């Protein structure tokens, strides 16, 4: 008896509600550790504005979101409804991102 | 002496076109700039403008809001098919996407 | 201390604003995103038409190349309007002299 | 004093929950669970190079501090042009 | 009486067209085409031969790349066959298409 | 008299099943569905327009009636699909 | 008086330092040009030249062949990881494409030469 | 009229180069043409990149220190580091020969 939405109704539900959005959806701290961690790799004590840490997780999140779509239409393309990681590869090998 | 009026002014433009004509010979775009080149510019870049805003505004009317804000720019460039292809390669932060949920992943009612 | 002056074109995305909707306004961001914009097709037509007079072997960048830049960069009926808007207000600027 | 970076393997805080997320403004409906750590990988390899870039831009100005006109001439070379944060 | 299986041939015109680097579209038809795709562009054009085989060297490069995707896509739904949904998926990903 | 030049029509027939076939065996397809062809020679038509059209423009910008190599080279570039051979 | 020193002999390249000069002042790049700008492009130029060169005269020996050719280059090009990524957003006229068949569409079955 | 204006190229250079790295090979003028564009391709991206720079910096000056951060930027990793190196070196015995 108690009430429960078969699977695919609170996922549909999501997708409205984030497309309807603009709030970035990665949490900021963790972002913001992460572009330092990545920063360290090519320059020691490194400083940021964090407008800078801003415009790359807008940046971040926009191209993911985008490659998401991409990766929704290879999934569907395979007579699928479920992303896996072939789609994302082949998404990157058509945009030319890959070998 | 004559009166100061703006280039703008005698254009009948809103734009800076004293500014473009400086941008432009500072730019390193050529060696040289003719007095037709800003005036022309300045008009472009003015009418893209308003084409944006008028449809902008049109976005922040339907969402009940008086300020245009990112996601009512977004919204009007990725509806218009022309604007979209100039900005295609381009990320409007705060702008989010247009609704679409592919057709096969709705239910079948 | 003053601060150092930072030059946009927000003044006038206003202006134009006023004319288009005159009860609208705007925010930051949006003003951002505007100003990002021009400066991005200024940046567009001032190459392609850099570009133009180079290989024509001309020292100089007239409307013109302006145009024949705009005919390359933007999208049919957006082009059409471009240079509409661009001429007019050439042949009246030349009229006040 | 001086405060050491200690690089604590922040990848992982990339969440599954946040990674899912993105996939809904993506549209995505229904999701492998080897997609999370492929996105976490994909993700680096995007940061990386974008960060590599606007810390050469960094690097030449003289300056310590990476600022958000780095970045965006950073996602202008990589053909990632964003608009709001100058320029 | 003999007969090869079909794919066999396929394969060995595979292996023929990736050997060599000569063009595969035949040239005048190609050049008509061209010249007719001019005409809605500017009236009674000429045109430089080597601008024509520019366009040709361009044109098949553009196309072979984007069979090359096309069958990626075939092969990704389990096919061997190439099918329009594959060259509109290609094109869909590449930003050529909407 | 003296009599300027005639209108072509659907050649983009020219551009036929063979060919076609040859060049996505050089793009390593091995079968071919009958519905490629045709819609091969709808993209290879849009490829064109948007090429020619540029390059077009850029002989009109040098006041000339004849296309140049250049002017084909110029417009792959904007296009993206810079070409080396013909005058780079 | 005491003339005739090219400056590329003086860098020790045989690209021309010179002309590389002249096309920095020329095109729009820059109000001023500095002395080592040239120089510098100039040899990366010549670097550059000579790895497809060495890569594909590679290919042309290989081929039994005393001239290179555009397929030499492409060749040479896309075997090569790091050339190939320079170049990707780029087509060479009369190169062609690297041998590849996916292996899907093989048919599996071994059984082999003398 | 009667002789045909003059159209520079890196043809004596890429020649010059060419028998430096393989004394008894040639080229034909399509291969030659390639490298030629090549060359031209390159030079165009590197001084673009630089023009950038000093422009991003507010310097009226395109340096050596700007080709070498340009260079950093557009080529991959083991080929920049050579080509920094070349660059470098270059400079150098330039300086020397004063
Ligand atoms: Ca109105
Ligand atoms: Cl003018
Ligand atoms: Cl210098």
């Amino acid at each position: 008896k108690p009430h429960r939405y078969r699977p695919g109704t609170v996922a549909l539900r999501e997708i409205r509600r984030y497309q309807k959005s603009t709030e970035l959806l990665i949490r900021k701290l963790p972002f913001q550790r992460l572009v330092r961690e990545i920063a360290q790799d090519f320059k020691t004590d490194l400083r940021f504005q964090s407008s800078a840490v801003m415009a790359l997780q807008e940046a971040c999140e926009a191209y993911l979101v985008g490659l998401f779509e991409d990766t929704n239409l290879c999934a569907i393309h395979a007579k699928r409804v479920t992303i896996m990681p072939k789609d994302i590869q082949l998404a990157r090998r058509i945009r030319g991102e890959r070998a | 002496r004559a009166k100061a009026k703006t280039r703008s002014s005698r254009a009948g433009l809103q734009f800076p076109v004293g500014r473009v004509h400086r941008l432009l010979r500072k730019g390193n775009y050529s060696e040289r700039v003719g007095a037709g080149a800003p005036v022309y510019l300045a008009a472009v870049l003015e009418y893209l403008t308003a084409e944006i805003l008028e449809l902008a505004g049109n976005a922040a009317r339907d969402n009940k809001k008086t300020r245009i804000i990112p996601r009512h720019l977004q919204l009007a460039i990725r509806n218009d098919e022309e604007l979209n292809k100039l900005l295609g390669r381009v990320t409007i932060a705060q702008g989010g996407v247009l609704p679409n949920i592919q057709a096969v992943l709705l239910p079948k009612k | 201390r003053k601060r150092s002056r930072k030059e946009s074109y927000s003044i006038y995305v206003y202006k134009v604003l006023k004319q288009v909707h005159p009860d609208t306004g705007i925010s930051s961001k949006a003003m951002g995103i505007m100003n990002s914009f021009v400066n991005d097709i200024f940046e567009r037509i001032a190459g392609e038409a850099s570009r133009l007079a180079h290989y024509n072997k001309r020292s100089t960048i007239t409307s013109r190349e302006i145009q024949t830049a705009v005919r390359l960069l933007l999208p049919g009926e957006l082009a059409k309007h471009a240079v509409s808007e661009g001429t007019k207000a050439v042949t009246k600027y030349t009229s006040a002299k | 004093k001086r405060h050491r970076k200690v690089l604590r393997d922040n990848i992982q805080g990339i969440t599954k929950p946040a990674i899912r997320r993105l996939a809904r403004r993506g549209g995505v409906k229904r999701i492998s669970g080897l997609i999370y750590e492929e996105t976490r990988g994909v993700l680096k390899v995007f940061l990386e190079n974008v960060i590599r870039d606007a810390v050469t831009y960094t690097e030449h100005a003289k300056r310590k501090t990476v600022t958000a006109m780095d970045v965006v001439y950073a996602l202008k070379r990589q053909g990632r042009t964003l608009y709001g944060f100058g320029g």
